[PDB]
RNA sequence: AAACAUCUCAGUAUCGGGAGGAACAGAAAACGCAAUGUGAUGUCGUUAGUAACCGCGAGUGAACGCGAUACAGCCCAAACC
RNA sequence: ACUCGUACGGUCACUGAAUCCUGCCCAGUGCAGGUAUCUGAACACCUCGUACAAGAGGACGAAGGACCUGUCAACGGCGGG
RNA sequence: GCUUUACUGCAGGCUGUCGCUGAGGACUCUCACUCCGGGAGGAGGACACCGAUAGCCGGGCA
């Protein structure tokens, strides 16, 4: 046969290709020498090409001017800032210890100084729960209960844009212009709806899967398709 | 649309050129590559056994 | 059938009749040491093995009689020919 | 009495033993942090080198390679084959770890030409090699009796043709006798089936 | 191989790196007509379609020696300085 | 590559606006988890064998499987009397 | 060309073992090794990666 549609992707070609070149910042929480003193304030929420959330512009003391993973709530003229003894409201962003347990948080580093991971898409929040001088746990919108470095530093609030995906994109064109800013292709064509040569579920006088849909996990990539190593599938029970 | 002679019409670019090292007119001007004797690619000349018969 | 553990029959060794006792031959455990054992392990290699990627026969209906006859005096034995016998026990 | 030379051979019998064993443990960490070619000053194994042909002389060069450890690291088939054609993970080249560091080594140095060469080592994914190369046109080694053989025109790139040390043992010249039917006097003259 | 997988075509086609006017090999940790024998290496003739391999199928296939050609034998490392 | 991306994400599939709905079956097959016991390869280990070696046998036992459970908006099924 | 519980193999995934590999049937440590940090330093750690092999699955492919 010849390689499935998640074969071609991986070569990462054009068309699978997200248009780097058109997107702002790689949103990160900055490097601090240490004391705290670092604040500064926002000069300009923008829209990001690459979440399709707001994107706050702000100007530090020392001169530097970068794009800020902007949580809900902050505006033209506040003042943000970005160390240990950091003030606790929303926009700053400090160590998860020094972070009040029950508060909402964003954009939550995997390892102390990585600059953020974690919760950063629309509307979204982790949690902080315990405290500790070994282990921060964190909440995360999966909903997993995340052992964290007390150092990760984190961001305070939920992230701008909540909502998005309470509208429906109603029609195609939507869609398409949303998925023009992701390194996606779109449309999807069915496998089912492809010959035998072109994927497992092709082929076949009628539109039905060959096999069953459920697939191991050692399946190797050009046969891994349906449900990947679905625990269970449907929704009865 | 003919794949054929209607589909001719377009064929106003440019691609294979005089080259400046062999004298063929096979430097493609778009990949900077000649098709006949390498220049642009390999230092040495393109040259292959298969050109001529297995045993000449 | 039915088959004497024990009967007088010719023996070709001392060359005269006497008692011989009639066993079913044991098969003996191969020690892989043989000439096809070492070939197999040397052409065995990437891809089909050829003869050493065939797997097992089959059976036929039905087997013929894998004996031994052993003499009663000398003790040595000798191989008669088999006869397809679907079952074979000795009568004593 | 016994040469101090006699004492670095004697520790490179043991590699993993006595004090040897803790200064590669001390290298090998900044060796994976050299390049694949790293001319070098001084030989690690003086014995070994002075017995390969080094001296401490001008147009005399010595260099440590590193080459990835294993088999081949080959692509499968894109198109037919029958099942004995098919392998992959194991077919390994034909030419040995050492005899790629000595090549790698002399295209480093092209105006070099490839003397000797030996082991000093390697890790979990890593082998080393050091290899002598000589300048055939410095004078001093034109001027030298036991070297200046090297010179000549007709050694131009010994290690690509196979004239090197462990060129010629990879190449199954060793024996002169039994074994040898189809490796000398060269493996494509005899249709290369050793 | 009257299919075909090991095998064969074949280390062939084809690809990568490179030498010279020729390359390559080469003065035995050899041979083993077992000997009180031979004496670097190529190549040629023969040994021989022999020994050896092989779904022991189809096929594959040397060497020692011998008769010739041409002949040539040396340099380090170390010890001791 | 996805990714200047972080679950309001993006990957993999099915159905194909709205509206009213979407029952029964986990035996087989698939996927997933569990598993006293059974099965289960090589190294290392023990016994025999060999002045060594081949080799025969033992102890231990991973993933996998037997066995159990979940699962049909998973492949599919929804009869005769 | 295509398919599969046709035959024989191959990639790939899972798993045991050996090497890298170190100190005091369950465990601690740090020094290799890996990752995070601009650095100081932090996490992990003799595992993982990588190399070798062994069993299972294996129309993704021949
Ligand atoms: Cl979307
Ligand atoms: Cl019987
Ligand atoms: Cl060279
Ligand atoms: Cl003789
Ligand atoms: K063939
Ligand atoms: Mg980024
Ligand atoms: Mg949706
Ligand atoms: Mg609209
Ligand atoms: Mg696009
Ligand atoms: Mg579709
Ligand atoms: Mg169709
Ligand atoms: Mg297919
Ligand atoms: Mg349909
Ligand atoms: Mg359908
Ligand atoms: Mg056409
Ligand atoms: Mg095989
Ligand atoms: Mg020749
Ligand atoms: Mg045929
Ligand atoms: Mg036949
Ligand atoms: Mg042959
Ligand atoms: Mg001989
Ligand atoms: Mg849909
Ligand atoms: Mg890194
Ligand atoms: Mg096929
Ligand atoms: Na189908
Ligand atoms: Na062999
Ligand atoms: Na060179
Ligand atoms: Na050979
Ligand atoms: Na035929
Ligand atoms: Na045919
Ligand atoms: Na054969
Ligand atoms: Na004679
Ligand atoms: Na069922
Ligand atoms: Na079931
Ligand atoms: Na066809």
């Amino acid at each position: 046969g010849r390689r499935i549609q998640g074969q071609r992707r991986g070569r990462g070609t054009s068309t699978f290709r997200a248009p780097s070149h058109r997107y702002k910042a790689d949103l990160e929480h900055r490097k601090v020498e240490d004391g705290d003193v670092i604040a500064g304030t926002v000069v300009d929420i923008e829209h990001d090409p690459a979440r399709s959330a707001p994107v706050a512009a702000v100007e530090f003391e020392d001169g530097d001017r970068r794009l800020i993973l902007a949580p809900e709530g902050v505006g033209v003229g506040d003042e943000l800032q970005v160390g240990v003894d950091a003030e606790i409201a929303p926009g700053n962003t400090l160590p998860l210890a020094e972070i009040p347990e029950g508060v909402p948080v964003c954009n939550v580093e995997s390892s102390p100084g990585d600059g953020g991971k974690f919760a950063r898409a629309s509307g979204v929040n982790a949690q902080l729960l315990t405290h500790d001088r070994n282990v921060a746990v964190v909440k995360l919108p999966s909903g997993e209960m995340k052992r964290l470095d007390p150092q990760c530093r984190a961001t305070i609030g939920v992230v701008g844009g909540g909502g998005r995906t309470d509208k429906p994109f109603v029609k195609a064109g939507n869609k398409h212009h949303k998925m023009k800013a992701r390194g996606t292709k779109w449309p999807n064509v069915r496998g089912v709806a492809m010959n035998a040569v072109d994927h497992p579920f092709g082929g076949g006088g009628r539109q039905h899967p060959g096999k069953p849909k459920s697939i191991s996990r050692n399946a190797p990539p050009g046969r891994k398709v349906g449900d990947i190593a679905s625990k269970r599938t449907g929704r009865g029970g | 649309t003919g794949a054929g002679t209607p589909s001719q019409g377009k064929k106003n670019t440019t691609t294979h050129t005089k080259c400046r090292r062999c004298g063929e007119k096979s430097y493609h001007t778009k990949k900077k590559v000649c098709s006949s004797c390498g220049f642009g690619k390999s230092a040495k000349r393109r040259d292959y056994e298969w050109q001529s018969k297995a045993g000449e | 059938m039915q088959m004497p553990r024990r009967f007088n029959t010719y023996c070709p060794h001392c060359n005269e009749h006497q008692e011989h006792e009639v066993e079913k031959v044991r098969s003996g455990r191969q020690t892989g040491m043989k000439w096809i054992d070492r070939q197999r392990e040397r052409n065995s290699g990437i891809g089909n093995d050829g003869k050493f990627s065939k797997v097992p026969g089959g059976d036929k209906p039905t087997k013929k009689t894998d004996l031994k006859y052993r003499c009663g005096e000398c003790g040595k034995a000798h191989l008669r020919e088999g006869w397809r016998a679907g079952r074979l026990e000795f009568q004593e | 009495a016994r040469s101090a030379y006699s004492y670095i051979r004697e520790a490179w019998k043991r590699p993993k033993e006595g004090q040897i064993a803790e200064l590669m443990w001390h290298r090998m960490q900044e060796w994976r942090n050299e390049p694949a070619v790293v001319r070098i000053e001084r030989p690690t194994r003086l014995d070994r080198a002075r017995s390969l042909g080094y001296k401490a002389k001008q147009g005399i060069i010595v260099v440590r390679v590193a080459i990835r450890k294993g088999s081949s690291r080959r692509t499968r088939f894109n198109k037919g084959r029958r099942s004995k054609r098919m392998m992959v993970n194991r077919i390994t080249r034909k030419k040995n770890i050492q005899r790629i560091a000595e090549e790698r080594a002399n295209r480093k140095f092209p105006n070099l030409r490839v003397l000797n060469s030996y082991s000093v080592g390697e890790d979990g994914r890593h082998k080393w090699h050091e290899v002598i190369l000589i300048d055939p046109d410095h004078p001093a080694i034109k001027s030298d009796d036991q070297l200046s053989w090297i010179s000549r025109t007709r050694h131009r790139l010994r290690t690509f043709r196979g004239l090197t040390s462990a060129g010629r043992r990879c190449r199954g010249l060793r024996g002169q006798g039994k074994g040898s039917e189809k490796v000398r006097p060269s493996l494509r003259v005899n249709g290369a089936k050793a």
